[PDB]
RNA sequence: AUUGUUACAAUACACAUUUUUUGGGGACGGGAAGAGGAGACGUCGCGACCCUCGCAGAGUCGUUCUUGACUUGGUCGCUUGAUGUUUCUUCUUCCCGUUC
């Protein structure tokens, strides 16, 4: 019951997440892509199993025009609560 | 769990109709819990063959009208 | 009869030739041969090549696709 | 356990219509029901968003991909809820 | 005889390339570690948007519903 | 309260022809019945009230009178209905 | 014993007195409201914290704005406090960013 | 539109409520049931379409709608 | 354990969301749960820039919610 | 008593007209036999909450009033009323089914108001009154109003428009 | 002059395919006329020379002043009615409403 769950908060340190983990840890920025051509850059705070982060200093960055002409959108958001099924990949930026 | 009822459409052919625009066609030889149809025949749409024996996955597989009532 | 579980270990055995189907693209479409065995649909394709067909050779080595994203299973 | 499942279970030998993902539209009767909503039919007709209609002999629908099941006017109360 | 698991733990410390379904970008890298959900980490990541890089990112991770395949 | 019509154009449509109805039934009292329960048409339609009073008033004043061609036979009901 | 250069970058830049400023001025502005404080440090997340560093690496002209921000928090806050009408002069805030 | 501050799914049983698919077809009906995947047993289903300015109609079935493709329930108007 | 523990401690707080259709909603959480089942008590809204077409009760699934706006900016998960 | 916002408060707003919509208001106690003898004010108190099927029949109201968007009165019945004009520009796309049965609409220059009903009104019906003795009154109406599908319960038909 | 037993739900676990964690004077509107939108597939309506002719979700029975069990609008016009797929390629004049 206990041993089973608690021994997957290990896991996240050792695997994929690891980087995720330490990111966290030390706070650091980070691109994290999603679903519809977005493109979002924050530096994390909290964590969890499922991805369901928690970041400070929210850039947002989407397109919503035509494709011949972009059009780079900005607005600074922070303490938001993303869910895990959008967040596509992430990177620690040195 | 719960095993859904494929033994009455068990050695008929059946006219599947799978996501995104794929009319295959085949004999049903096994089938499980998954939904992963274990069928004994291939023929995409006019007509053209492609491999004998094809076992799909369960996710792609909305509609599949059989052709022996 | 012939079930999905036992269908994996038969694939195993044999190593028979395959054309493995995407979701999203119609046209491209993998052709193999499956080899690793599991409980989920996830499972190691050997000699890779995803062919353009009609509704053509890309480069690939030894594949290990995804459980959701494949299609079709020939053996 | 669930209440809808319950009710379809209820609801064996009855005109039930569909909407799939797509849109395919049908209308004929009730063959089983189960935990997973597994429903098969006997004389469903197809009446597509495509327009392209016809006439199935038999068919054999996957619970993920569908919208919503229908069910008539009877089911209502009893003797399904207490 | 060789598993999928197995093939993927053979493959950490080494090249490996995965594609995505929704905006097929080629990621380029050397593997690190995988789960048992098969989440990705990858090393000298190069995001090959169809052929041509956008750039060059470093360290990165990716999540498993997204990958399609991976190969050398 | 349920008043049994008779001898009404066939030929108007089913939701329709049930709305008219209710318009021209809210003069007399509230109007109970939303749709009509037999599903045959040309004239048997059961336009239930709240009030008896009401439902006498419409059988009085509205005895053969113009809707969509032909007069309306007007007439109390032999049992009573299942809403009410 | 744990050993830090609070000047991060700025001694190279610009001054030791004004160094000493920009660090009262960050530190008070913290004590009056930290997470204020944070989310004025971390506006553009691209100006990132640096490994062996305390504070962001800005340039001169975006240090001065953050400097200028860090201030507004100040009199802002101290205006919510304390209910005092408006400030004199900048002389006058002087007193009130060092001494408090 | 009345409206209650109603606290969970169970006190607010045996509404007329607006239903929101995936795609974006706007229903209407009356919530009978409850369940673990939010299929809600609709007393009479009025479906809309709006193509991709206006909205559209219909009446089907009464349905019990499917949990997956569902996106927001809102309430319309009390009964009785 | 779980990031969504976090959310249930919160309560009574105007928090927006970036929903799958696009359109901003900031109202009050109410009752949340396990599964993310939000319950909107007043929010904006823009049917399919965002325009002004705002309704007052409301019930969200946890499917369709991919963000929570920030209404009290402060870390405490763990408890 | 005249129509205020206490009295529309007041109103059983509880069973719904279930043949459209939601909603059947009954101003007052009772809008059937309410006895509104003024025009009807205070209409912002219901604030558009619906067909609607605001039945306020049995009344003594003078002139037709609305106040409200293109869909808050589809159903109104204002039947047994002493209507002698129902000129406006609030109620422009939502009154279509309009039961005004037993009124007080003498002239066919009563009805210009109704009449150029291409913009002016997208529906009306009106049957019952005064007007509908006169000699060609179908036919005007006809010509006038042609949103007028049912008119006085029989429908205008194709030979009718062309007559008229 | 409450305690005991039994049954069913809630709370306590919850990333892999049937489900909550991945398949994205000038503008505007309507109607009519003239000059250089159209064809399919269905799905509901306005007329009728047509059909059809009546009182009851429907039928049967047990028991008692109202309840338990067992069975299973169709056709033709539209003489310019509405509406979703699916292929191809506007100007002038008058009338009526809104806005400055």
């Amino acid at each position: 019951r206990a041993e089973l769950e608690e021994l997957e908060e290990f896991e996240f340190k050792h695997g994929p997440m690891s980087l995720i983990n330490d990111a966290m840890v030390t706070r650091t920025p980070v691109i994290i892509s999603l679903r519809n051509n977005h493109k979002i850059i924050a530096r994390v705070k909290a964590f969890d199993r499922h991805c369901n982060m928690v970041l400070e200093n929210v850039k947002e960055l989407w397109t919503e025009k035509k494709g011949k002409n972009v059009i780079n959108r900005e607005r600074f958001i922070s303490k938001l609560f993303l869910r895990g099924d959008s967040v596509i990949v992430v990177l620690k930026t040195p | 769990v719960s095993t859904p009822e494929l033994k009455k459409y068990m050695d008929k052919k059946i006219l599947l109709n799978i996501n995104g625009s794929r009319k295959v066609a085949g004999i049903l030889r096994g089938y499980d819990i998954f939904l992963n149809v274990v069928l004994d025949d291939a023929m995409e749409i006019n007509n053209h063959q492609l491999g004998l024996q094809t076992v799909i996955r369960g996710n792609s597989i909305i509609s599949l009208e059989a052709l022996d009532a | 009869m012939v079930p999905p579980i036992n269908c994996i270990f038969n694939f195993l055995q044999q190593q028979t030739p395959v054309t493995i189907w995407l979701f999203e693209q119609i046209g491209i479409r993998i052709k193999g041969k499956i080899v690793g065995f599991d409980e989920f649909m996830n499972v190691v394709i050997d000699e890779a090549v995803e062919i353009p067909v009609n509704s053509k050779g890309t480069p690939l080595g030894k594949i290990l696709l995804k459980g959701d994203n494949i299609t079709l299973i020939t053996s | 356990n669930g209440i809808p499942v319950k009710l379809l279970n209820e609801a064996q030998g009855h005109i039930v219509s569909l909407e799939l993902t797509t849109g395919a539209t049908y209308r004929g009767k009730l063959v089983e029901s189960e935990d997973s909503m597994n429903v098969q039919l006997r004389d469903v007709i197809a009446t597509e968003p495509q327009g392209a209609v016809t006439h199935m002999d038999q068919i054999f629908v996957r619970g993920s991909q569908i919208k919503f099941i229908v069910v008539p006017d009877l089911l209502k109360n009893a003797p399904l809820f207490k | 005889p060789v598993n999928p698991k197995p093939f993927l733990k053979g493959l950490v410390n080494h090249r490996v390339g995965v594609k995505l379904k929704f905006n097929s970008t080629e990621y380029r890298g050397t593997l690190v570690s995988t789960d048992n959900y098969f989440n990705l980490q990858l090393n000298e990541a190069e995001e090959f948007v169809a052929g041509v890089s956008h750039g060059t990112l470093g360290e990165i991770f990716i999540r498993c519903n997204n990958v399609l395949y991976i190969r050398e | 309260n349920t008043l049994y019509v008779s001898q009404l154009n066939e030929k108007i449509n089913m939701q329709r022809l049930r709305v008219n109805l209710f318009l021209l039934f809210a003069t007399f009292g509230e109007v109970l019945k939303v749709s009509m329960n037999f599903k045959k048409q040309r004239g048997q339609a059961f336009i239930t009230m709240r009030t008896i009073d009401q439902a006498s008033l419409a059988q009085i004043s509205l005895n053969g009178e113009r809707f969509f061609g032909k007069p309306l036979k007007v007439e109390f009901s032999k049992s009573e209905t299942k809403t009410l | 014993m744990v050993l830090f250069n609070i000047y991060d970058d700025w001694l190279d830049r610009i001054s030791s007195y004004t160094a000493f400023s920009r660090l009262t001025l960050l530190l008070r502005a913290l004590k009056t409201n930290e997470e204020s404080a944070k989310m004025i440090l971390l506006s553009d997340p691209t100006i990132t914290i640096k490994s062996y560093h305390l504070w962001p690496s800005f340039t001169d002209e975006q240090w001065i704005t953050i400097e200028s921000q860090m201030r507004d928090l100040i009199l802002t806050e101290y205006g919510r406090k304390y209910n005092v009408n408006i400030s004199a002069l900048t002389q006058t805030e002087i007193k009130d960013i060092i001494l408090g | 539109i009345q409206v209650a501050h109603s606290s969970r799914l169970a006190n607010l049983i045996d509404y007329k409520l607006r239903v929101l698919t995936q795609d974006g077809r706007v229903y209407i009906g009356q919530l009978m049931a409850f369940d673990k995947h939010m299929n809600l047993v609709l007393n009479e289903c009025i479906e809309e379409r709006v193509p991709k300015i206006k909205v559209e109609k219909r009446v089907l079935g009464l349905t019990i709608l499917r949990g997956e493709q569902i996106l927001s329930t809102v309430v319309e108007d009390k009964p009785l | 354990m779980k990031l969504v523990n976090f959310l249930k401690k919160l309560r009574n707080e105007q928090v927006t969301i970036e929903l799958k259709n696009g359109t901003t909603v900031w109202g009050t959480l109410q009752s949340v749960s396990p599964q993310m089942n939000a319950i909107l008590t007043d929010v904006k809204l823009t049917l399919p820039s965002d325009n002004i077409a705002s309704l007052q009760y409301i019930n969200i699934r946890g499917n369709t919610i991919r963000q929570i706006i920030l209404p009290d900016s402060l870390n405490l998960d763990s408890l | 008593m005249k129509f205020t916002p206490s009295i529309v408060i007041d109103a059983p707003q509880y069973y719904v007209d279930h043949f459209n919509g939601k909603y059947n208001v009954d101003k007052c106690v009772i809008l059937r036999d309410l006895q509104l003898e003024t025009d009807s004010e205070s209409m912002p108190s219901s604030l558009k909450h619906l067909t609607h099927i605001l039945d306020l029949t049995n009344n003594d109201l003078i002139m037709i009033p609305d106040l409200s968007r293109r869909d808050d009165i589809h159903t109104l019945l204002l039947g047994r009323n002493n209507i002698v004009e129902v000129d406006g520009r609030l109620l422009p796309m939502n009154v279509q089914n309009l039961t005004l049965s037993n009124n007080s609409i003498r002239r066919f220059e009563d009805l210009q108001r109704l009449r150029r009903a291409p913009r002016t009104l997208k529906n009306l019906t009106l049957i019952g009154n005064q007007v509908c003795h006169l000699a060609n009154y179908r036919e005007h109406v006809l010509r006038l109003v042609p949103h007028l599908e049912t008119l006085d319960f029989q429908n205008v038909t194709a030979e009718e428009r062309k007559s008229a």
